């Protein structure tokens, strides 16, 4: 599929430290199926989130529905099934930290993704059964859509 | 200042064995810096077994 | 001095790049021979920068030491960096 | 255990070497009073 | 921390006790140094010359790129440090305080 | 004993030092040029570490020369950087900081 | 009045003491580091009616190497030595058979007691020290590296190994304080040794003049 991770998350707070960037807001949401926090940079300006909004978030590794591995070139003339069809935001970053709770002789069983996206920033932290697919330095798609 | 500084230090050069001698040969320096290292190269950093 | 045992840096200084560059291009300019190929260039100056990059310029650097002694390194023999 | 009575007893060979040493400077200064003595 | 007395304690680790210092307005190094109760081995002075007396060449050749390294750095700025070993050298390496000039 | 030298060559606990090579960053490139995976388990031997600082070291030379003389010399103008270096090129910091192959 | 007189005594005998180790003499480690309250037990409390006389502070110390080669350490009652004291001094040093001396004097030294001292030096080097300068050990101090003086083979092998003459060395005055302190005459070099921010350890080497 090429889809590393999927739930559906709740808006529980919109800049907590205040509105730090006009057109660019921090979400603080969290899911119900698998209890992972999340902190996301979107462009309010053309994608709006309001507190208490319910949406759907898949990080992907690809956006073609057969597994297929990306470029990383714009390509606008592509007319492959694209899953960005099924959403309405869309981002594309790269990982480029992944934390956790691990000891020196310990497992993590709390992993925390780092992803960046051209510069808005999304930490998705929780249970590290859910966060296997990410690897630093690796491109990712976002994949969101707002759910009633 | 400058001037004087300038021709009291003009002649002082890094010799081919890799000391800093002045005109008389006269040996200022065993190697330039203590180190015989040129000041573009090096840049800050921290010892990590000091503090 | 005894060339088995050179103490002098077995880099070519800056400076002895740039006089070598000099002196090379300069004798190109009077009709010297080229040591190297020669697509389409007529710059003496990147005629000589071809001949240091292809190890090929016959010139001789004499290192003088503070005693008074001499070194004498090929620019072949030498490492170029830059 | 054993290393540590090696390095323990070279200590005390150490330490009797500065016995050795002291007692040297006081068959030293046995001759050097005489001479401080007959300097004033 | 500069004037501060740092000390390595018992676990290891770089200690900055804040202790009296005294700061005259003439300078007497040598009777200064021999009087009970004061360091003789950290009191120090900013008279280059009266360091050179005291101490010696080598004495005068730290603490003047210590006086130039304080004047170049009180205004945050920062010079390699072999710029000012080779001004102190060119100085010092004679056996006397060689004056530029 | 680096640690010793270096705290008798700093009294006052200031690690900021000038060096030629930027270790760290250059740690960080290897880490990015080679996809170093800082999760898993890393291939590198630490005896393959220590042996190859020690020949590294041999290899930055300064002062050349076989005698004693240029030993010693050889040992002082480097001393600074070669302690950096084993430091920051540990065996047990390249296994569980870095985690290099 | 004399607490501080003892006091003094006791400094310069450990400054002098600390000195001749340096210079190689032999020297007990009982009195490299002897405590006042020692001191005044050998010597007494009391200098200024005469226990401890300053005649009572000579020292007579004998090179590691050479068991003959001695040296003596003379403190003058007088505060300004004059020529007759130096020849007594050298009297006494020619009767023992003595060739080093060292003279810790109070206020100074005339000038014909120095050119006493400069005349008949290949005969008996003989120095001068102000008791002012011995009541600190100058090369304790921060700004002072260690100090070396270097045999003939080792300036030998230096100038070998660099490839240069005395002549291009750095220099260092024969009336350095620490020079003095070392004893050092000139065509002697000594190698310094001090911490360097950029390499670690540096190892200059100054000929004396």
């Amino acid at each position: 599929a090429g889809i590393l991770f999927e739930d559906i998350f709740d808006v529980k707070d919109i800049d907590p430290e205040g509105k730090k960037f006009d057109r660019v807001s921090r979400l603080h949401c969290e899911s119900e199926s698998f209890k992972m926090d999340l902190i996301l940079d979107v462009n309010i300006q053309i994608y709006p989130v309001d507190l208490g909004d319910k949406f759907r978030l898949v990080i992907a590794s690809t956006l073609y529905e057969d597994g297929t591995l990306d470029d990383g070139e714009y390509n606008p003339t592509d007319d492959r099934p694209s899953r960005a069809d099924q959403f309405e935001y869309v981002m594309y970053g790269k990982v480029y930290r992944i934390e956790g709770d691990e000891t020196s002789t310990e497992a993590a069983t709390r992993l925390s993704a780092y992803v960046s996206y051209g510069g808005l920033l999304m930490r998705l932290q929780g249970d590290a059964n859910n966060l296997h697919g990410f690897e630093v330095d690796s491109r990712v798609y976002l994949l969101m859509k707002k759910l009633a | 200042i400058q001037r004087r500084l300038i021709k009291s230090m003009e002649s002082v050069m890094v010799k081919y064995d890799a000391t800093v001698r002045n005109s008389i040969n006269q040996v200022v320096q065993l190697r330039y810096g203590e180190d015989g290292l040129a000041g573009e190269s090096v840049e800050f950093q921290n010892l990590a077994t000091l503090k | 001095q005894a060339n088995q045992k050179r103490i002098t840096t077995p880099y070519m200084t800056k400076y002895e790049r740039a006089r070598v560059l000099g002196t090379r291009a300069l004798q190109i300019a009077m009709c010297a021979p080229v040591m190297v190929e020669l697509e389409g260039e007529t710059d003496p100056l990147l005629i000589a920068m071809k001949e240091l990059k292809a190890r090929k310029i016959p010139i001789i650097i004499r290192r003088y030491l503070p005693d008074g002694s001499y070194e004498d390194w090929g620019v072949d023999e030498l490492i170029i960096s830059d | 255990r054993q290393k540590l009575l090696k390095e323990q007893e070279e200590k005390r060979l150490r330490e009797k070497e500065e016995q050795k040493k002291l007692l040297e400077q006081r068959a030293q200064y046995v001759e050097k009073t005489k001479n401080i003595l007959m300097f004033t | 921390d500069n004037k501060k007395k740092i000390i390595i304690t018992e676990d290891g680790e770089f200690k900055a006790l804040q202790e009296w210092i005294l700061e005259t307005d003439g300078v007497s190094l040598m009777r200064v140094l021999s009087e009970k109760d004061v360091d003789p081995v950290r009191t120090t002075s900013n008279d280059i010359v009266e360091i050179f007396t005291v101490l010696g060449i080598e004495a005068v050749r730290k603490a003047l790129e210590r006086e130039l390294y304080h004047v170049i750095s009180f205004d945050g700025s920062y010079v390699n440090y072999r710029h000012l070993a080779l001004l102190c050298d060119t100085m010092t390496c004679r056996g006397h305080l060689m004056a530029i000039t | 004993e680096d640690r010793e030298v270096l705290r008798v060559i700093f009294p006052t606990g200031d690690s900021k030092v000038v060096l030629p090579c930027n270790l760290l960053r250059m740690i960080w490139n290897a880490q990015k040029i080679f996809h170093i995976n800082p999760r898993l388990p890393s291939d590198l031997h630490p005896i393959k570490v220590v042996e190859g600082v020690k020949e590294l070291s041999k290899k930055l030379v300064i002062v050349n020369g076989d005698d004693p003389l240029s030993r010693q010399a050889q040992e002082n103008a480097t001393l600074l950087f070669n302690i950096h270096l084993r430091s920051t090129l540990c065996s047990r910091r390249m296994a569980e900081e870095f985690r290099l192959s | 009045d004399d607490e501080e007189e003892t006091y003094r005594l006791w400094k310069i005998r450990k400054t002098i003491m600390q000195l001749c180790h340096d210079r190689g003499y032999l020297v007990t480690q009982d009195e490299l580091d002897q405590t006042l309250e020692e001191f005044k037990a050998q010597f007494g409390d009391k200098p200024s009616e005469g226990r401890p006389r300053r005649t009572d502070l000579t020292v007579l110390v004998a090179h590691n190497d050479d068991p003959t080669d001695q040296m003596f350490v003379f403190f003058p009652e007088e505060p300004k030595v004059g020529i007759k004291t130096i020849k007594v001094y050298c009297q006494r040093m020619q009767e023992e058979n003595i060739t080093r001396a060292l003279i810790v004097v109070q206020q100074g030294m005339t000038p014909s007691a120095k050119q006493s001292l400069v005349d008949m030096a290949p005969k008996y080097i003989l120095e001068q020290f102000l008791q002012q300068e011995l009541l600190i050990n100058i090369t304790e101090h921060e700004l002072v590296p260690e100090h070396v003086v270097m045999t003939k083979e080792e300036v030998t092998e230096l100038l070998a190994r660099y490839k240069l003459r005395e002549n291009q060395l750095p220099r260092i005055q024969a009336g350095d304080p620490v020079a003095r302190y070392f004893g050092i005459k000139r065509g002697q070099v000594v190698k310094i040794i001090r911490p360097s921010e950029t390499a670690g350890r540096y190892i200059t080497y100054r000929l004396v003049q």
